[PDB]
């Protein structure tokens, strides 16, 4: 007959391998194809969608206060009232959105960023703010005329009510890694951070507490290559019922 | 505008922007739409023919990794003495995504999946040499009659299909295809099954693929071994519909969304990401 | 690529589908 | 050679498997085709085929009166004489049917049925029916003014002696299931209900208990996939000279 | 009409219809013929444009799957003790759908078939290592001469197909061809073989396929073993004639169509249908 | 499909035959 | 029908050789 | 016949260079 010979990785099960299988139930007719709203053909539609980082991830903000960002009136002049960790691929603020969740299933990543912020105070409250993206390599910018220097958007409270910080894709690498080390050339992303431009401003009626919801979607210059599992799952013994399954 | 992207997009150079009523960073969140302020519009860019492509991140790419599935060691000796609740030289497996939780979040991405299985078999043997067993992985669909002994005659598959398989071969693949009644496998089923109100929430039998009924071919050999049967799932042919937020909280069991959280951050129920000192402290910052 | 059975479904995973509109979800508005 | 390499399912033998095979016994010359009548190929030919229903499954009916269901003369108004469970799949009046029996060996059914009901009174005797065939959610309708409001037909005894009550194929889902479960929503098919219209009335000659002959078959409509064996026969043990035939 | 029938068919929409001479609700059962009542002409329908596929009730892809109908677990052994009973070594085995009752059902659904037999040998071996023995499965014609021992001459297989093979390969998979002499298998024959009044009832040779004599090559080793050959059968290249009633009763016996019944509805002689409490009561009612 | 076997009843099973006639059945009247 | 080898008497059977003359056995005569 | 490598001198043995000249043996003379 047909003279072959065994390669190796013959009769290996390659988890990833796109090979043609035998069909268990021949001649089936699936189910006709209903159009069902919003199909996902590419997973960077799901990346691109805005969605709200944790800013405030600190201990006294428990549940929901992790989302936004209490600003208040300052005596001080221009002071910091957050900074943003960076690393995607690394525990931070970005890593509960759809940027972040995302990309955890993937190593290699590409692209730029977009950080808007929402504010939430009255419509009585003005206020101006600058949303410093420093590129990495120093240390987190403490005051504005350090932080300014680098790519900024300033943004002032009126009728339009959110800013988008593009974070540019300053990398020397065409993408970039996970390491578990946050410090890394092939890592680190840079520091976001935010300045009163002028003053959170409200009147005797407003609270004089406002709000900052800061979300974080990707752009089309986005991607994702290297396709890993993700660390945010872990599974450390069987689910419940998952015996009752066999049963 | 549905659009055939390839690669990344590329960004054209832009140049010094000073004009009235054109303020493309400014946008509105309270309208659901995702910022459009493009990175020419905010900040002054060059000329990049970006190359990277976007084919890893399809959603045929993201789901069709053969992940597992099932997994039983199960004795293989005499079961005359057994109790009456241990496999007696047979499994019965409702085939179902919900078991391990690597694909399930990657299933439970979605709101609607339509996908054919490619159920790979991995059967392995422990000793309590090796032999050379023989096994059958019949399929039955969901709630048909399983067997109740090893030699029943139930496994004699009139016309379901079996497929039998031995520890040295290479591993058992079949191709389940898209079983569901409905145009989608509903991942998650926001109702109840039955009419009357005793149905157990969010279980859609049309969700549910079938049992995997795996018997070990053989009779009983005079030394007892663990027999491990993995069982892989590739979805593939894959469409994927309505996507969702990924699940932060660990499972608690494979019937439900029910969550308890960590009891620490991360990932626990009052704070999902790790906790920092201040939203003015940089954990990773750079001292020198 | 080879499929040499006579069911469709059971083929290889069409990792070929370019098509994608982000247009429903970044801008599902009117 | 050809350089070639085993893939996950070589040496496995799935039973519903299609390939060519060896042939034992070569230049082997079959019997020639002969036109023998009747052939069917497809199942759904022998599924559209009326068959009777054991509406009359009840104690005390002993075999054939199984088949018929006795309807009387009645002093009240608007009487129930019968309900038919409608599950194909599960145990019930559809089971032993051309229609249940090919189904059984399915587990996803899709299309219309057929109920047509054959009176078998005398000529003399006249009488009206509804035949409701209501769609499921709620109890099998027990008063005709509950079950008039589904689906039904009124028939009159005269020169033409059945009816077809038409079960559309209402149903969310493409197809049904079997589950062992006759209450799912995936599953349930409805409840037909037959109801005295008027009465059934004959003469001092004729017999005052009728009786009602009722029929199901599939349309056009119909369809099954999801192959699997039937649970209408089992096997405990081997059949006897099963052990003759390797003697 | 025949005609190719792909899909199942489309349901046109229809109207209000109160129209004198036409009753197409109104049928004769009394002609045998089964009544034409479209949906569209008993009540109100929309437009549906049914893409159902109807290729999985073909009654090739019904009866071409590869059911059980051998199976014998014999002693591999020194056999000079052993009594003149018992498989030395080798069984001989009248090929036969009638020993295993869900193939047996699925092709006495019909009269006439016309099929030929994809023959699937699986052998699996127990101790009583495992060896990886080869074993030969000698087809013989019905009724010929079949061997008497192990090592007979009669397997040096000079006109009859032998089929070698191991019990660590693949499982031995011939095809027997459409061998009867009529131009189809008899499933049920009304009448008797021979031309005496000794016939047995039923049991037609032309439909008998023939013999399966399987021995194992080697020699008797030190140690018994049990092996068990299953054989599988799947008729392909199907013509099906003549349906008929699904048997509901539980077979008695190969030879015939004897029937005894459960002793209790369901499958009963006096009741196949389960029983339930009247006619008006609803065994699975919907009650909120 | 493949079939290099000299015998063309040793090929695959011909599932293609959608001819259906049920009117021999249902409606097997003159 | 396949026939890798570089020798024509290691194909296989040639069972196409439908040519027959029974009349040098049954009719041998001149 | 087959030869999917990459080197000539990987494929079959070439059994057919049927030229011979054997006057350069049983007449080796001017």
């Amino acid at each position: 007959g047909v003279p072959t010979y065994l390669l190796p990785g013959s009769g290996q099960f390659l988890t990833t391998d796109d090979h043609s299988s035998a069909p268990a139930l021949p001649c089936f007719n699936p189910t006709p194809e209903m159009h069902i709203p919003g199909q996902v053909r590419n997973m960077l539609e799901v990346v691109q969608v805005e969605s709200m980082m944790e800013i405030n991830n600190t201990e006294s903000a428990v549940g929901m206060e992790r989302l936004k960002v209490d600003i208040s009136a300052l005596t001080d002049v221009d002071q910091l009232l957050f900074n943003i960790p960076l690393d995607i691929q690394l525990d931070g603020p970005l890593r509960n959105t759809l940027v972040g969740n995302i990309s955890r299933y993937y190593t290699h990543w590409s692209g730029s960023l977009e950080m808007t912020f929402m504010f939430c105070g009255s419509f009585m409250a003005a206020g101006k703010l600058i949303l410093c993206y420093t590129p990495p390599g120093g240390s987190c910018p403490t005051t504005r005329e350090t932080a300014m220097l680098g790519t900024h958007i300033v943004w002032d409270f009126g009728l339009q009510s959110s800013v988008t910080l593009i974070i540019p894709w300053i990398s020397g690498s065409h993408y970039r890694m996970f390491n578990n080390d946050a410090k890394s050339t092939n890592a680190n992303v840079g520091y976001v951070t935010c300045f009163m431009q002028t003053n959170l401003i409200v009147p005797s009626e407003s609270s004089d507490t406002c709000s900052l919801i800061g979300f974080i979607a990707a752009k089309d210059d986005f991607s994702l290559r290297l396709m890993r599992d993700s660390p945010d799952i872990g599974q450390l013994d069987h689910l419940h019922a998952a015996e009752a399954a066999y049963q | 505008i549905e659009s055939i992207i390839k690669t990344a997009t590329d960004t054209v150079k832009s140049e010094i922007n000073a004009e009235l009523g054109v303020v493309p960073s400014l946008n509105a969140v309270e309208t659901g739409a995702t910022s459009n302020t493009e990175p020419e519009e905010a900040i002054q860019t060059r000329t990049v023919i970006n190359q990277h492509g976007v084919s890893e991140t399809l959603v045929e790419n993201f789901l069709s990794r053969a992940a597992l599935v099932s997994k039983r060691s199960f004795e293989y000796k005499d079961h005359t003495s057994s109790t009456a609740r241990a496999d007696k030289n047979f499994f019965k497996w409702t085939i179902n995504t919900r078991s391990f939780v690597q694909l399930r979040r990657k299933l439970e991405l979605f709101t609607y999946l339509r996908f054919d299985a490619e159920i790979t078999i991995l059967t392995t043997v422990a000793v309590n040499g090796l032999p050379d067993l023989t096994l059958q992985a019949m399929f039955v669909p969901t709630g048909a009659l399983t067997p109740e002994k090893q030699d029943s005659f139930h496994w004699q598959s009139g016309s379901n299909a079996s497929v039998f398989f031995k520890i040295s071969d290479p591993p058992a693949r079949i191709t389940i295809p898209f079983m569901c009644i409905n145009s989608a496998y509903s991942v998650f089923y926001d109702g109840f099954a039955g009419f009357e109100k005793n149905g157990l929430y969010g279980i859609n039998p049309a969700d549910t693929i079938g049992n995997l009924c795996v018997r070990i071919v053989n009779e009983h050999q005079p030394v007892g071994f663990t027999v491990t049967v993995r069982v892989y799932m590739k979805p593939k042919h894959i469409k994927a519909w309505a996507p969702r937020p990924p699940r932060t909280l660990p499972y608690m069991s494979i019937a439900n969304a029910n969550y308890k959280g960590k009891e620490r951050a991360p990932n626990a129920l009052s704070a999902i990401i790790g906790n920092r000192d201040s939203v003015k402290t940089m954990p990773h910052n750079i001292v020198n | 690529q080879i499929n040499f059975y006579k069911d469709s479904y059971a083929a290889s995973a069409s990792k070929q589908d370019f098509s994608q509109d982000p247009s429903k979800f970044t801008e599902p508005v009117v």
